[PDB]
């Protein structure tokens, strides 16, 4: 060891929703715990969440967790694992009331109960009448949730290493994950965090695209670290494009706008969602509403102006009072980034890269999964994942509105709840050798020595443009084969990219270069996967295979990092408290 | 404590605002300021008492106030305590010197 | 059309003291952009320029800067609001905090004052709710204008009283948070809290300068909040 | 050890901020003025002679100037101080608009007193 070693029971890489809940839980469970985060905890993407948390509280009308389980399984287009989805919807209510008790400032009904609003994909009686089960604080829920979880961590004296950048996982000579190396952004010091349990909770990667609702810091760091560690990623081709991003800006306006009574219009003023989805209308599944708006545009029924091609989102008829009360957040957003006052005029929107369905495969416990040579599941000793970085999978091929926050809290909790048994079950892990740790540093050492290489700025731009034109809402076999080839090229250029800033006192340049490596691995695993799936399900939509193929593709796709090839995993269809929902035709 | 200061300062302010109104009252309506109409005003019991009352008010108000200023700008403990000593002795002098000036009129 | 900047620079390993450096950026004339846009582009040209940013939509509170003399968020300050013919756009770190590097400050004391006021629900557990704590819409409104704070540090770093006693005075941001728990109906420790704010510095260092109000990117009003706290304090200890 | 941006000259200050920095200065000045005012008042009472000696001093133009400043500083501290107290008692709103509005009216009320002060001393 020529590097400081900091030892903990658990090291939680990431301090957003899932990571902070998990930290909080692990800690109260007796164990030591380090919470790492490359930004100050409350700046994590979770802060920007608006709509709310979907959960069968049954405050707004009498509800039932199984109704929510149905909505999810259907919304996922039947590759969501039913046992996990059952766990989520069923646990939900208690896990969420728990937050209210932590002080989370939810909005209120007249009787004093948590306010709930209608949202995309929410029915009573297994596909029946429209429901309203998304609990919210105005349209600032993510902000309320995150700040509450931070305060809870403050109260609880959690150990938080703020503004430390995790570099790469560390593997013992047994293939078990025994912590990771991290770079302290302020001082430049590099350290080895040594843990019996490394929990990855690093969020999404919408920045592999050219336009996204995601923060600048969403660079799939977790996906890269995992891939480089030899750990497979799953369903990487399922990328959810939110129907209503602000045109020519990418900044999201909540699906809560449509849940409160707004609808989408095209250039002729037709509420075109009644055509594409007769029953659910503007509250149909997200993948569907996304494609619909994109079709309307692709046939000259889109609108135009300083924003670019877009659909009109009409709100004005809800009245100033309701808008300012239930949706004040998008009021400022629409005014600021669209120069449109939603109280008078419609908001210019267009589907935008939003959420990463894929990620590291995990059990409900949070334990990361890999497959052996026989294709069977094996647990990666020492590795865990929670939140967007994880593919449990509770969202399958299309996530439901409000279901991510639910996820963060439920599975962040669960992971801590089950950490003791997980550690005991895996047994003592052998120590990492000095060369094991040295290996983690390879990626960083390259950059520190490359002075005359390629410009990373151009490489990133090339990457994002590529994903944008080839792996967007609609995909075709030809484009995907060419995009994939350009990626191989782009990725070569990157192995020779240069770090133009050499300093060590808060050097943001080194960070952004380290991040780019992960943008790459993620973008790549996505492309290789999107090619592999020769069907159309949820968000994934190919023209050359327009049908959902339940005979060959009722499963997850798995990207094996070592051989850079694809494979498959079963979708679980065995709940415990009710019979499985059989795959049927999915229309809204 | 702070709530005490907060109240004391504002209380003395009300007293001193009444004193100023009363003193500006005299000045604004007296005209020919002969040595005799001046000394006559300051022989009055009302004027003697109001004035001493006003001097105490400054002692308290000014002390609290100057303290706030010092504890923003004057960091070194030594120098600050020294300055407070002056400021306070000064204030106390004010009240005593007033007791000497008006009592003898 | 060309844009000219003057930006604060400092790197302990190179710079003896801080310094203002000149920058030029070619800007698409027709289109308008945000200061953070410019900053990101300047970094392509000079990769050494360090600053913070994340959400780019004025919600996370990362990129607080003193722009043309006044605090705010780069991600939502339009170039057109800072640009005047013949004068450079001047960009400096938030005032009063230690400067780590270039435009990045050490938020240490800011967070410290935040923790000091115990910014978490304290409910003594008696008479538990059957499910969620019941809070009537009327009570929930009292949180409005208080819970939205992004801890961006704009208000506190523009307050003189905070400049002079950053560790004794709580500052606008913090006192706002304190009030946010002082009027939360679900918080049962109101008196205990108030007793911790009765010294001469915590709350009373505030003169109503009102810098706090004019800078808050979320349009919140720390002055009024500190106002309410003083009432409660008098109500209790007077 | 680290630098800090506290170069007062590089910062915008609103009218409300001006208003109180002056309130502070006017206060400190008034603290000195009370001794000077007492020193004068004491003279003008000790004897008939001392009084003449005082109104003699008050004749000097240089004295008349200082005397007007002293009265203007006090005028300010009182007006702006009452503004302050009015907020503390709820007669004034603590919004930013209401702050600016009242800070201006304070300045005007002060200029009017400052004149009536010169007239008292001229
Ligand atoms: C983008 C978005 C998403 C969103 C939303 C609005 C927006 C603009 N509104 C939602 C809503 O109303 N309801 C809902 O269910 N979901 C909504 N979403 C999606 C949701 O916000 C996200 O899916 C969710 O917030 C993900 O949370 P998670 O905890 O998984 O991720 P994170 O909050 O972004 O946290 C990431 C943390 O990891 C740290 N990090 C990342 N990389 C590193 C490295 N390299 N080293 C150390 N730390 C790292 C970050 O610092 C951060 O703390
Ligand atoms: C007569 C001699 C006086 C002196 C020497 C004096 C001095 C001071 C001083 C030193 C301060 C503190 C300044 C600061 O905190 O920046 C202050 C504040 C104040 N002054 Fe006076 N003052 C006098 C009279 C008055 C009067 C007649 C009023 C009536 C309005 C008044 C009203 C106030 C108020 C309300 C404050 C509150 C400042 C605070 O604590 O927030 N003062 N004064
Ligand atoms: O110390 C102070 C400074 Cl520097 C300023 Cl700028 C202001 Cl406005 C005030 Cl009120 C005080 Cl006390
Ligand atoms: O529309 C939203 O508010 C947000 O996009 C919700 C989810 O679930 O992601
Ligand atoms: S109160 Fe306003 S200025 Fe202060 S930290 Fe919060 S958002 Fe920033
Ligand atoms: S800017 Fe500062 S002094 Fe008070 S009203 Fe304000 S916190
Ligand atoms: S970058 Fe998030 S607040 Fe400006
Ligand atoms: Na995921």
């Amino acid at each position: 060891m020529k590097l400081p070693v900091r030892e903990f029971d658990a090291v939680v890489i990431g301090a957003g929703g899932a990571g902070m809940r998990a930290a909080l839980q692990i800690s109260q469970s007796g164990q030591t715990c380090a919470l790492l985060s490359k930004v100050f905890p409350t700046r994590s993407h979770t802060v920007s969440a608006q709509g709310g948390i979907t959960v069968a509280l049954g405050n707004t009308h009498e509800d039932n967790w199984e109704w929510h389980m149905y909505d999810t399984v259907k919304g996922s287009d039947y590759i969501g694992d039913q046992d996990a989805i059952e766990y989520m919807c069923k646990t939900g209510p208690e896990a969420i009331l728990e937050l209210e008790h932590m002080g989370l400032p939810f909005s209120r009904l007249d009787d004093g109960r948590i306010y709930q609003r209608p949202f995309g994909g929410q029915s009573k009686n297994f596909g029946g009448e429209q429901a309203a089960r998304t609990a919210a604080a105005a349209d600032r829920t993510g902000h309320a949730l995150l700040h509450t979880l931070y305060q809870q961590n403050l109260k609880n004296h959690t150990t938080i290493f703020s503004e430390w950048y995790a570099l790469d996982l560390v593997k013992n000579q047994d293939g078990a994950v025994v912590g990771c190396t991290a770079l302290c952004i302020e001082t430049g010091e590099v350290v080895y965090f040594k843990a019996r349990a490394t929990v990855l909770a690093t969020g999404g990667a919408g920045r592999i695209y050219q336009s996204t609702t995601n923060a600048h810091i969403n660079t799939g760091d977790g996906v890269g670290m995992a891939i480089r560690a030899g750990v497979p990623v799953q369903d990487m081709e399922m990328w959810q494009f939110h129907p209503t991003g602000i045109a020519g800006a990418g900044v999201l306006v909540t699906e809560g706008c449509r849940g409160e009574g707004g609808y989408l219009l095209n250039k002729h003023g037709e509420r075109f969602m009644e055509r594409y989805a007769p029953n659910a209308k503007d509250l149909a599944g997200r993948d569907v509403v996304a494609r619909s708006i994109m079709i309307e545009i692709r046939e000259g029924r889109g609108c135009d102006g300083p924003w670019g091609p877009h659909a009109k989102l009409k709100l004005d008829h809800l009245g100033k009072e309701v808008l300012e009360s239930r949706l004040p957040g998008i009021l400022e957003l629409s005014r600021t980034f669209a120069h449109v006052d939603p109280v008078k005029e419609p908001i210019p929107v267009i589907p935008t890269c939003h959420y990463m369905m894929g990620g590291i495969p995990t059990k409900v416990t949070g334990q990361a999964l890999t497959v052996n040579e026989k294709g069977e599941d094996v647990v990666v000793p020492g590795l865990f994942a929670v939140g967007e970085i994880a593919c449990v999978s509770v969202h399958g091929a299309n996530r439901l509105g409000g279901n991510s926050l639910l996820d963060l809290v439920v599975f962040g909790r669960a992971a801590g709840l089950h950490l003791q048994e997980s550690i005991a079950e895996q047994g003592a892990l052998r120590d990492a050798s000095e060369s094991d740790v040295e290996a983690s540093l390879d990626r960083l050492n390259r950059w520190n020595n490359n002075r005359n290489g390629e410009d990373p700025v151009a490489i990133r731009k090339a990457l994002q443009e590529c994903m944008q034109h080839n792996f967007s809402v609609f995909r075709e076999g030809d484009a995907m084969a060419k995009g994939l080839e350009q990626l191989k090229v782009i990725r070569e250029r990157l192995k020779n990219a240069r770090l133009d800033d050499t300093s060590s006192e808060f050097n943001t340049q080194r960070v952004e270069c380290l991040e780019l490596d992960n943008l790459m691995e993620t973008a790549y695993a996505t492309a290789v996967s999107a090619n592999f799936r020769t069907e159309s399900r949820g968000a994934h939509s190919r023209f050359d295979f327009p049908d959902r193929d339940d005979e060959n593709w009722l499963c997850h796709s798995l990207y094996l990092p070592e051989s850079e090839s694809m494979t498959r995993r079963s979708v679980n269809m065995e709940p415990k408290l009710r019979p499985a929902f059989p795959p049927k035709i999915r229309t809204y | 404590n702070g709530v005490h200061d907060f109240i004391l300062v504002r209380a003395t302010a009300i007293v001193l605002t009444l004193y100023i109104i009363y003193m500006v009252g005299f000045f604004a309506t007296s005209g020919e300021l002969t040595y005799e109409v001046w000394i006559g005003f300051f022989a009055s019991a009302f004027t003697k008492v109001f004035t001493l009352l006003a001097l105490f008010s400054i002692l308290i108000h000014a002390w609290i106030g100057m303290w706030q200023v010092l504890t923003d700008y004057v960091k070194p403990l030594a120098l600050r305590l020294m300055l407070q000593l002056v400021i306070v002795v000064a204030l106390v002098v004010y009240v005593i010197y007033g007791f000497v000036v008006v009592w003898g009129v | 059309m060309r844009l000219e900047f003057s930006i604060y620079r400092y790197n302990p390993d190179v710079d003896d003291a801080p310094r203002m450096q000149d920058y030029t950026l070619e800007a698409d004339e027709g289109r308008d952009m945000m200061l953070l846009d410019a900053l990101i582009q300047l970094k392509e040209k000079d990769p050494s320029l360090s600053f913070r940013r994340s959400c780019r939509e004025g919600v996370c509170g990362s990129d607080g800067l003193n722009m043309n003399g006044k605090n705010g968020l780069a991600c939502i300050t339009p170039i057109s609001a800072l640009n005047q013919p013949g004068k450079k756009i001047v960009i400096r770190p938030l005032p009063g905090l230690p400067v780590i590097r270039d435009l990045v400050v050490d938020m240490g004391q800011f967070y410290a004052q935040y923790e000091k006021i115990k910014p978490y629900l304290l409910n003594n557990g008696q008479n538990p709710p059957a499910r969620e704590h019941l809070q009537m819409p009327e009570q929930r409104e009292k949180l409005d204008g208080l819970y939205e704070c992004i801890l961006c540090a704009c208000c506190s770093t523009s307050c003189p009283s905070f400049w002079w006693n950053p560790d004794k005075f709580i500052g606008p941001a913090g006192l706002l948070a304190a009030y946010r728990f002082l009027i939360d109906s679900r918080d049962t420790e109101t008196d205990s809290r108030l007793d911790g704010l009765s010294d001469a510095f915590s709350v009373f260092r505030c003169h109503s300068i009102m810098n706090c109000v004019s800078v808050c990117p979320k349009g919140l009003n720390p002055t009024r909040a500190i106002g309410h706290i003083k009432s409660m304090l008098l109500q209790r200890n007077a | 050890q680290r630098p800090v941006n506290l170069d007062l000259q590089t910062i915008r200050f609103p009218i409300t901020a001006i208003a109180s920095i002056l309130h502070r200065v006017s206060g400190v000045i008034t603290f000195v003025a009370v001794g000077i005012l007492l020193w004068l008042l004491g003279t003008s009472l000790s004897s008939p002679e001392g009084f003449e000696q005082a109104s003699a001093i008050m004749g000097s133009f240089f004295v008349k100037f200082i005397m007007w400043g002293i009265l203007t500083a006090l005028a300010y501290h009182v007006v702006v101080g009452i503004r302050h107290m009015m907020m503390d008692f709820g007669y004034l709103e603590e919004t930013f608009e209401a702050g600016k509005r009242s800070a201006k009216i304070s300045f005007v009320i002060t200029v009017v007193l400052s004149l009536l002060a010169g007239v008292l001393v001229w």
